[PDB]
């Protein structure tokens, strides 16, 4: 019923710098008792959400005073005076004023750091995998910033499409970098029909794209 | 100390039903409202309903009308969430959560229950090495890993050298393949001078299939 919308969807903040996250309710969210039950939750990956703010502006037990809440009518704001590395995750606003209770779509807080080019590594399929009739070729892009990156697979200089899948880790807790794994999946028979296997990497940290390759059976 | 103990992860075929339990303890059951909240992997939070622990009445999110049945058992201090006519879209972690303040917002959460809705059968992974080489070196630093292929359902955990190796480890989120089976990789960067000296073994644990694979990654 009551739609909760968050602005921004994501943001990257330098530790020590402020962060501001807004939430808008589609209609007023004043409960029958006269209270506005607007809550802010922080959810870290592989964890359940943790309550930070309730009733617009009150801090829940154990919440640091760098987190504050404000708002009236249909506009609410969560502020972090000075972001810490521990503040990363998805922030959600939530209204428990009018049934059905609804959450915002979330705001992902990320750590802003300096640009870092990825270290690129290519892995041919193992001989054990080949015995089973499939060949998985893996391209690794290690410890880069920002996340934006392009991986292109080439089999004997021919561009591959529809036969690869990629995965990105969450920001590293120590260096605030990302890593990307790209897997090219071919049959043993198709893999044996070709020689050159390459993944071309495009990233901001690199002046020009980096190509990592190998020749089958070397 | 307040506790909410949920029933184990479930694999369901489309069209089937699931009943998740949430055992409450360490507090007076009738003091705090009980809620059911779900989250599909990589998606947002979805409030399902709020159960009154005293009168047993549930206020539902109308999206779940005729599909979800949320109850409480006063005698066992247990809340239940039943979801029928399960579809691919119902694959999610289901949480029970209470409001220890006495109000309608919640703060204490159960561990969650992964419910996977798929036609796929439970299957342990194949573990293949991502051997280090010269094509995997970067100035005294080499990369190596394990390719954890064709398993169902989630989750899998990967450790290196029984947990003795944690620095430089990157375990990637799984990808769901067209076959309905999951695949993931776990990598680690180590000094290339340790390749002849140090043994590197990825320990792959797939609790849903009762599989435990230890794979030595040998240099090339």
């Amino acid at each position: 019923d009551i739609v909760m919308t968050q602005t921004p969807l994501s943001l990257s903040v330098t530790p020590g710098q402020p962060a501001s996250i807004s939430c808008r309710s589609s209609q007023s969210i004043v409960h029958s008792d006269g209270n506005i039950y607007l809550e802010w939750y922080l959810q870290k990956p592989g964890q359940s959400p943790k309550l930070l703010i309730y009733k617009v502006s009150y801090r829940f037990s154990g919440v640091p005073d760098r987190f504050s809440g404000s708002g009236s009518g249909t506009g609410f704001t969560l502020k972090i005076s000075r972001v810490e590395a521990e503040d990363v995750g998805v922030y959600y606003c939530f209204q428990a004023s009018h049934v059905p209770y609804t959450f915002g779509g979330g705001t992902k807080l990320e750590i802003k750091r300096t640009v870092a080019a990825p270290s690129v590594f290519i892995f041919p399929p193992s001989d054990e995998q080949l015995k089973s009739g499939t060949a998985s070729v893996v391209c690794l892009l290690n410890n880069f910033y920002p996340r934006e990156a392009k991986v292109q697979w080439k089999v004997d200089n021919a561009l591959q499409s529809g036969n690869s899948q990629e995965s990105v880790t969450e920001q590293d807790s120590k260096d605030s970098t990302y890593s990307l794994s790209s897997t090219l999946t071919l049959s043993k028979a198709d893999y044996e029909k070709h020689k050159v296997y390459a993944c071309e990497v495009t990233h901001q940290g690199l002046s020009s794209p980096v190509t990592k390759s190998f020749n089958r059976g070397e | 100390q307040v506790q909410l103990v949920q029933s184990g992860a479930e694999v369901k075929k489309p069209g089937a039903s699931v009943k998740v339990s949430c055992k409450a303890s360490g507090y007076t059951f009738t003091d705090y409202y009980m809620h059911w909240v779900r989250q599909a992997p990589g998606q947002g939070l979805e409030w399902m309903g709020e159960t009154n622990p005293r009168n047993g009445g549930t206020t539902y999110n109308e999206k779940f009308k005729g599909k979800a049945t949320m109850t409480r058992d006063t005698s066992t201090s247990t809340a239940y969430m039943e979801l029928s006519s399960l579809r691919s879209e119902d694959t999610a972690v289901y949480y029970c959560t209470i409001g220890t303040s006495g109000y309608d917002y919640f703060d204490y959460w159960g561990q969650g229950t992964l419910v996977t809705v798929s036609s796929a059968s439970t299957k342990g992974p194949s573990v293949f090495p991502l051997a280090p080489s010269s094509k995997s070196t970067s100035g005294g630093t080499a990369a190596l890993g394990c390719l954890v292929k064709d398993y169902f359902p989630e989750p899998v955990t990967v450790s290196w050298n029984s947990g003795a190796l944690t620095s430089g480890v990157h375990t990637f989120p799984a990808v769901l393949q067209s076959s309905g089976l999951y695949s993931l990789s776990s990598v680690v960067t180590v000094p290339s001078s340790s390749l002849g000296t140090q043994t590197y073994i990825c320990n792959v644990n797939h609790k849903p299939s009762n599989t435990k694979v230890d794979k030595k990654v040998e240099p090339k």
